């Protein structure tokens, strides 16, 4: 049930594992993008440092 | 093994003559025996006298002497401060003191008995321990703190809603009572003992008529808090804090008026120890 | 059958 | 099986949320922003 | 007017009058199933 | 205050932790 | 079907740990058990955790940021430390600075989030094993008196300042404040109601321990098997009682007896606390309204002066 | 079998129908709005 | 089967009777509308 | 059982789990679209950011 | 066995939603910087 | 082993976090910069 | 065996430096000798 | 079991723990890095020590 | 055998050296007779 | 087992007891190292013996 | 087990109590030649007894 | 056989013997009579 | 057991105890020798009876 | 094991202390004597 | 075992109390002559009774 996991990372993960896994870090990777966005944004508006 | 007996056969089993205290005091005890289902014996006789008279004696105080018929609106009060130590069957608080020294007869007599019973059944002094706690909780409170005092005017009146306003003048009059430690310690151990009461009755009703074995809720306890107590040591838990509660709180009204006059004065020293006065700041002084 | 908790277990 | 899977998710969702919540009550109560300010 | 407000009667006078009653009714029903006819050890055998 | 008869009170208040005290004890030294 | 070995030596998250028990020898001879661990620590056990630990770490900082950073200052003044709600010129609103009352928000968010997954733990664990669900229950009558206390009675009365704050001596200023303001709390009839009900629980207790201690010389301390036959030692306890108050109980009907007068006593509080000041302002004077209040024409004051 | 006893019939509706009517008595009674009882 | 036994009605009418007449004698007594035991 | 879930996901779903997850995926697009509206209208009525 | 259970993930993320749409109403509403219910 | 490298892991990350949050306040309340100033 | 693990002491002495250091930093911080995080 | 994991290290380490503790390290020199750049931007903008 | 084991008294020792020296730290600090840590 | 470490320590130390306390001595000499640097150069900067 | 310890005190100490012992005692012996230092120059700064 | 045991004892005079101490330096102290930790 | 113990002090002593009864007797002796002279120089600093 | 000679012992100790203590700090706190004064 | 105390007493005590008694009397003695002693200096300093 370890076919889809990579050689590497076999004594780590399985199969379901691994794709929520998958899951995870693109959800991860999707959210850090807004975070800068958010931050460039907010910098913009009023700068926090001075 | 077991079978439907009708409790009948329990009851006349074990009822046996003589093995009380007045039996081992005079060699027979005059009144040894059963009124219905009650055990009438010696200090079975006085304390109801003392019930039967300390009863008439409050109902002739509160509804003649005072002339009403509401029974939330009594003042059964002592004599003045001023009358000291004296009791004077012509001056007002005569039908206290007799009320007060018939309840005193009674729950002496309550406490008496229940050791008499005990020994019939051949168990433990734990219930007439535990309850001897609350009748010198009593006794502290009417006997000992007012000839400490000087009067016997210290003690509180017996009306229902009007005892209240003694608890809650005592309470302001060496302010702050919060700030009393036996005060805290008894409150403490009040909560503790709510608490733990919740918590047996629930574990006990939670396990009683279910196809499981007797180590369930040992593990039920085990998961939620890392520790089970056991079945003999949550009784032993239950019996001490109900005793103790009390016991802590006799000393925080007797020191009241006697040894201490202000609860606040008497955190002073703390901030005046050597290790750390001196080491602040205005407003962040001693 | 009559149990002390009001049950009847055969 | 040393590390499992179900843990890390759970303590790293529950560190962010926690983190979250408590940067944007600090936030508000700073009056640097303008924001939902009357 | 001698008589308690409306209120009197709603928090202090029902609730009173409903505590002594249910203990009384309770009491009695914990007795009538404490002295009942079930499974019991022998007295005579078990001590 | 008198000071003498409220130390003998104190003493009875004191005295009536007696009872629980030898509970504790009995406890104790019945169990080894 | 089960298996008790496994839910008490499982791995992973839905498992314990300190999986080899300790032992305590003076819990073993005054308690007679000594056995320590090992404890579960599931989902929703972890969140209780984090939750409480958050909430903590924001009010002994804030202690810190009080005191100055001083740690001598810090040791002597702990007892007296306190973060207080936001003061009555605001209102029930959000934008308090943060030393005037944002950080009591935010520890207060963080304690009811883990006293809700405490709950959660509780209901999830006696369902795993064999057992039932009364301690949820009790413990929800628990919580509906600090739902009271800490959120539903300041939002009827409209101010965050009629919330306790958090420290050893502001819960007894919070009950003196709270007492002082809404005329003399001794004349709530539910206040009445939640002291019967605390003091019949302490007397309920005490007896309950008392005379199971005293018959327990024929084993009566082992509920579970006397509620499927009773022996010498329940006998006992019923004689005894019979001969005492002229009736008695079960090894079954007191434990429910237990439940209940613990139970009605967060109830009546919870009510009365909620009416204090949302529709009586004044429990002294409803009292004469109510006909419940002595005359007392001519006190004797020498009593009560020094 | 029937969902409810006789017995649980009777004792809830009498008991109900003692208490509603004690309270509304009270209710009338203090309120002043009849010359009844009155000095 | 009969639902109520003869013993509980005979003690519930009488101490409900009993209740009634002391709490109506109260009443009327401590309203003040009828001379009776006036001074 | 293990019938209409893909076999990417049979290791993690079910049957009666797939149906009660379509369903809970087409709430949840709804209530974000009603969201997004309701966040327009209170903008267009007062600004939060100033 | 399952790593991750469907009903769990259902629970919590449901219990998460319906805390954050009440706490935020609160905040937003108990501010005033917008005129909703005003007497 | 004697030291499991979960246990090291857990206490190491809760450390790092706890002083991080502490320094961080700490600053904040100093006043000694110019950070989220009213 | 042995009187102590290396495991307990390990423990105890890293706590205890641990302590120390936050006391002393706390103490030099708040003692107001050196300028440090000021103004 | 023990075949990534060096001689020398061999009863203290599996291939997971090894794999694992490659992450923990690469993670905690990276965060040294920035913080170097945090604390030197942060001297630049007002020092601390007067 | 042994009244006292090593680990104890190492235990109560330390234990008691380390609330010394604090106790007496502390105390000279507060007095104010030495300049030591001064604004 | 007992074999790395030295005959005299024997009764108590492992191997890897005996790693993880070298480990923790060379850590406990570049500690005090930094820190006889650091009180060098606070005593330079402000004298706290007066 | 009783080897290195003295004839004298076997009935007390093993080896590895020996051992932890001696220890200690060299501790205890560098701690008050310091403290006997340190109590010199203090005496030397500002004496506390007038 | 033995009355008192000789691990009690030393714990007995061990305690009392530092409590005393302690109860005695700080009396001393807090008199005044002697300059010691003056200014 | 009682072979180091006096014949007097058998019935009380064991090996064990006999030997650590004397290390408490002889710090009792030093100590009190000790309070002795730091009582003597107390005085001739200030007598505290007058 | 026989308790007249332990209880003896252990309450002729107690009382012992306790009466020194308190009539110490009952002499000194009176003025009868110089004892301790500045 | 009851082969050094008295014949009068064998009843009343064992072999370590007789020795444990002895040595209490003995204090109890000592410490009434230091008490009587310390009365009389006292008295001699300042008399009570006047
Ligand atoms: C516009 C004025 C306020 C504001 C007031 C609110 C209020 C009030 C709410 C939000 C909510 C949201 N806001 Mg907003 N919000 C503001 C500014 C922001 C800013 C910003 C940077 O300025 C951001 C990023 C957000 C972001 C957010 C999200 C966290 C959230 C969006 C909903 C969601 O997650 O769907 C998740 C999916 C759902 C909610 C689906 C709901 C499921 C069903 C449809 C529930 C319907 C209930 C129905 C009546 C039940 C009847 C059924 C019966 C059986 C008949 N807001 C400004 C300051 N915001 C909402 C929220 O927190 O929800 C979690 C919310 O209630
Ligand atoms: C937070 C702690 C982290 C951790 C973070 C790190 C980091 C970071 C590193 C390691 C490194 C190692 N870790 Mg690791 N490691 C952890 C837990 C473990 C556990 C366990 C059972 O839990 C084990 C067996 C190990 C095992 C190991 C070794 C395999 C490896 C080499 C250690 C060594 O030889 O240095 C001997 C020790 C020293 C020489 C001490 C050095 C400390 C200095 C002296 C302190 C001051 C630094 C100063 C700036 C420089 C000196 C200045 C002076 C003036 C001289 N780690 C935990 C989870 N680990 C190192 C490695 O190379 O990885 C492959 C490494 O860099
Ligand atoms: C508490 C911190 C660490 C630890 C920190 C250190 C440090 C640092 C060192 C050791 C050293 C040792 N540790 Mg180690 N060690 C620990 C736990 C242990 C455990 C255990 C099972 O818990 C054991 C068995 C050991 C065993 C050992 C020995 C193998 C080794 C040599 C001891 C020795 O002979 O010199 C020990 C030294 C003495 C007994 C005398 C020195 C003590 C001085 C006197 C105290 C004051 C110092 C000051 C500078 C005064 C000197 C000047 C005076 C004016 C004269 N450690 C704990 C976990 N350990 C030493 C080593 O490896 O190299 C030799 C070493 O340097
Ligand atoms: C004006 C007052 C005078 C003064 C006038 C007097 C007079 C008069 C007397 C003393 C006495 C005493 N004074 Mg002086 N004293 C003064 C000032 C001081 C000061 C001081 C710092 O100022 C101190 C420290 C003392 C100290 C003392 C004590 C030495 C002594 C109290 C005896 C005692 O405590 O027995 C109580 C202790 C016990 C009963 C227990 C004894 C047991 C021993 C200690 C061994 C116990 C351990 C052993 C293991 C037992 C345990 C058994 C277990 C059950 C196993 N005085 C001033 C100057 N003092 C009294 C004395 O008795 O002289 C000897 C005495 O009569
Ligand atoms: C001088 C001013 C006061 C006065 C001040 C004091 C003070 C102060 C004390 C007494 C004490 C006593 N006083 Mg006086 N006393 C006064 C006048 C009187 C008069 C009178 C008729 O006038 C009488 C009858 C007494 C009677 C008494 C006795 C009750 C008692 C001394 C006998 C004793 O118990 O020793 C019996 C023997 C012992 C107690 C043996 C115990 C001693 C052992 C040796 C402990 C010594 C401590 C030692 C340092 C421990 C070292 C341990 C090792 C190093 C390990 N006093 C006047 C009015 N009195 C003392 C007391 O109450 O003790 C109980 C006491 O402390
Ligand atoms: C120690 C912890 C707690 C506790 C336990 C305790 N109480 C106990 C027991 C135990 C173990 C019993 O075994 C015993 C019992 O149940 O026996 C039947 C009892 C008992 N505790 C009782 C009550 C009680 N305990 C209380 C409290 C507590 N008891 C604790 C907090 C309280 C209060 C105020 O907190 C009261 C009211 C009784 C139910 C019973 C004792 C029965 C008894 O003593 O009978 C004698 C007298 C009568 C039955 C009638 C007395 C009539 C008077 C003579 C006339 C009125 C005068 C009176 C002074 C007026 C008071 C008016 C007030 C409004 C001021
Ligand atoms: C705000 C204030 C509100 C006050 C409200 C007070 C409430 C009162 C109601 C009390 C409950 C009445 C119960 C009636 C029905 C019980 C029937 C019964 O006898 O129940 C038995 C147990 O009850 C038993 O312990 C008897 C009942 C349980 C024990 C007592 C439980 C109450 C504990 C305290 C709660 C309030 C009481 C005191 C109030 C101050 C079990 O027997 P079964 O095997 O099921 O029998 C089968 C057949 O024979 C027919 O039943
Ligand atoms: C705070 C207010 C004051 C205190 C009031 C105290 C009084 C009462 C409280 C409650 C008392 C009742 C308690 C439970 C009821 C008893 C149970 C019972 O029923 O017991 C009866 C016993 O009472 C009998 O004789 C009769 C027993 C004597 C009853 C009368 C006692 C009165 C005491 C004096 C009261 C004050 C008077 C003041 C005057 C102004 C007999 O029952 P049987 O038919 O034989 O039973 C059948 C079998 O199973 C057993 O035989
Ligand atoms: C003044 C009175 C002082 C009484 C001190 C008693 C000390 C020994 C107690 C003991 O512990 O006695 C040991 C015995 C038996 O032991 P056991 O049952 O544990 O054995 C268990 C065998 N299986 O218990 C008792 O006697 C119980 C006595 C209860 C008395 C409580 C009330 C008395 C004190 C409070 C005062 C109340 C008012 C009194 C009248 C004014
Ligand atoms: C607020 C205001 C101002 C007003 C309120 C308005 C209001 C709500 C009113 C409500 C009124 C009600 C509810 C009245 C109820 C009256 C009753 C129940 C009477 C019962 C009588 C019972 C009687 C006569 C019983 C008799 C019993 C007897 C003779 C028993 C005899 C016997 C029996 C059973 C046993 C042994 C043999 C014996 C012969 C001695
Ligand atoms: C059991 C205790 C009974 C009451 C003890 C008090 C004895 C009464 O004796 C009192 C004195 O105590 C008092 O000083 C004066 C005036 O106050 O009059 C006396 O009668
Ligand atoms: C789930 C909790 C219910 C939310 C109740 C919201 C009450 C809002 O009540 C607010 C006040 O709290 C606020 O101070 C003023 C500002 O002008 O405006 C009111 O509308
Ligand atoms: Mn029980």
């Amino acid at each position: 049930q370890n076919d889809l996991v990579p050689d590497q990372w076999k004594p780590l993960f399985n199969n379901a594992e691994w794709l929520v896994h998958d899951i995870v870090v693109k959800t991860i990777y999707g959210g850090l993008i807004i975070a800068v966005i958010a931050h460039v944004l907010c910098w913009a508006w009023t700068p926090w440092i001075r | 093994s077991a079978e439907v007996i009708p409790f009948s056969i329990i009851e006349e089993f074990y009822k046996r003559p003589g093995k009380t205290l007045a039996a081992r005091f005079f060699g027979v005890d005059p009144f040894d025996f059963w009124i219905g289902r009650f055990y009438v014996g010696l200090f079975g006789a006085i304390s109801i006298i003392g019930i039967i008279l300390g009863v008439a004696f409050y109902l002739y105080e509160g509804v003649v002497n005072e002339g009403t018929l509401n029974i939330l609106a009594m003042r059964i009060e002592p004599p003045p401060v001023s009358q000291g130590l004296n009791v004077d069957p012509a001056q007002p608080g005569f039908f206290w003191f007799l009320t007060m020294v018939a309840a005193t007869i009674a729950f002496v007599g309550w406490l008496l008995r229940q050791i008499d019973i005990s020994l019939k059944l051949d168990m433990g002094m734990e219930v007439p321990i535990a309850f001897g706690a609350v009748v010198s909780s009593w006794i502290t409170l009417q006997w000992l703190r007012p000839i400490a005092m000087g009067a016997w005017g210290h003690g509180f009146p017996l009306g229902i809603t009007h005892h209240l306003d003694w608890v809650s003048n005592i309470g302001y009059q060496y302010y702050n009572f919060f700030y009393n430690p036996f005060h805290a310690i008894g409150i403490t151990l009040l909560f503790a003992s709510t608490l733990f009461l919740h918590m047996h009755g629930s574990a006990v009703l939670s396990e009683a008529k279910r196809n499981i074995s007797d180590q369930n809720i040992h593990v039920f306890w085990r998961n939620i808090l890392g520790y089970s107590i056991g079945e003999i040591g949550i009784h032993r838990v239950a019996f001490w804090t109900g005793a103790a509660s009390v016991l802590f709180s006799n000393l925080c009204i007797f020191l009241s008026g006697t040894f201490v006059k202000d609860w606040n004065a008497f955190w002073g020293f703390w901030d005046k120890m050597p290790i750390w006065n001196g080491v602040g700041q205005g407003a962040l002084v001693a | 059958a009559a149990a002390p908790a009001g049950a009847a277990a055969a | 099986r040393p590390f499992e899977f179900r843990t890390s998710v759970v303590v790293s969702t529950l560190l962010g949320l926690v983190m979250a919540l408590l940067i944007h009550f600090v936030v508000l109560s700073s009056g640097a922003f303008n924001w939902l300010r009357a | 007017s001698p008589w308690p407000v409306w209120s009197g009667y709603a928090l202090c006078f029902v609730p009173l009058a409903a505590v002594i009653l249910g203990f009384i009714i309770a009491a009695r029903f914990t007795d009538k199933q404490a002295t009942s006819a079930y499974l019991r050890l022998d007295p005579a055998k078990a001590n | 205050m008198n000071w003498i008869v409220a130390t003998f009170m104190l003493m009875f208040v004191l005295v009536a932790f007696l009872p629980l005290v030898v509970s504790l004890a009995y406890t104790w030294v019945t169990n080894p | 079907p089960i298996d008790l070995h496994d839910e008490e030596y499982r791995d992973g998250l839905e498992g314990t740990i300190a999986k080899p028990p300790g032992h305590v020898g003076w819990m073993q001879r005054l308690l007679g058990e000594g056995q320590v661990g090992p404890i579960y620590v599931g989902l929703w056990g972890v969140i209780s955790f984090i939750t409480f630990f958050a909430s903590a770490f924001i009010i002994l900082v804030d202690y810190g940021r009080q005191v100055g950073w001083n740690p001598i200052i810090y040791l002597r003044e702990f007892w007296n430390l306190a973060v207080y709600p936001p003061p009555t010129e605001y209102g029930l609103s959000w934008n308090v600075p943060w030393d005037k009352g944002g950080a009591w928000l935010a520890a207060t968010f963080f304690l009811h989030i883990s006293v809700l997954t405490w709950w959660a733990r509780l209901y999830t664990r006696a369902k795993a094993t064999g057992v039932g669900t009364q301690l949820a229950w009790g413990f929800a009558s628990a919580l509906s008196l600090y739902f009271v206390i800490y959120l539903f009675h300041p939002l009827a009365l409209g101010n965050w300042s009629a919330a306790p704050g958090h420290g050893f001596r502001a819960i007894l200023d919070w009950t003196n404040y709270v007492s002082i303001h809404w005329g003399n709390f001794y004349y709530n009839p539910f206040h009445m109601l939640s002291i019967f009900f605390l003091l019949g629980s302490t007397l309920l207790l005490a007896m309950h321990g008392a005379t199971i201690v005293a018959t327990s010389k024929w084993k009566s301390e082992m509920e579970f098997t006397e509620m499927m036959a009773e022996g010498p030692g329940t006998q006992r306890a019923q004689l005894f009682w019979r001969w005492v108050m002229g009736w008695n109980a079960n090894s079954y009907n007191i434990h429910i007896w237990a439940w209940w007068f613990a139970a009605f006593t967060a109830i009546t509080g919870a009510i009365g606390l909620f009416l204090s000041g949302t529709l009586v302002p004044d429990w002294y004077a409803w009292g004469e309204t109510a006909k419940i209040v002595a005359p007392w024409p001519n006190p004797d004051w020498a009593q009560y002066v020094f």
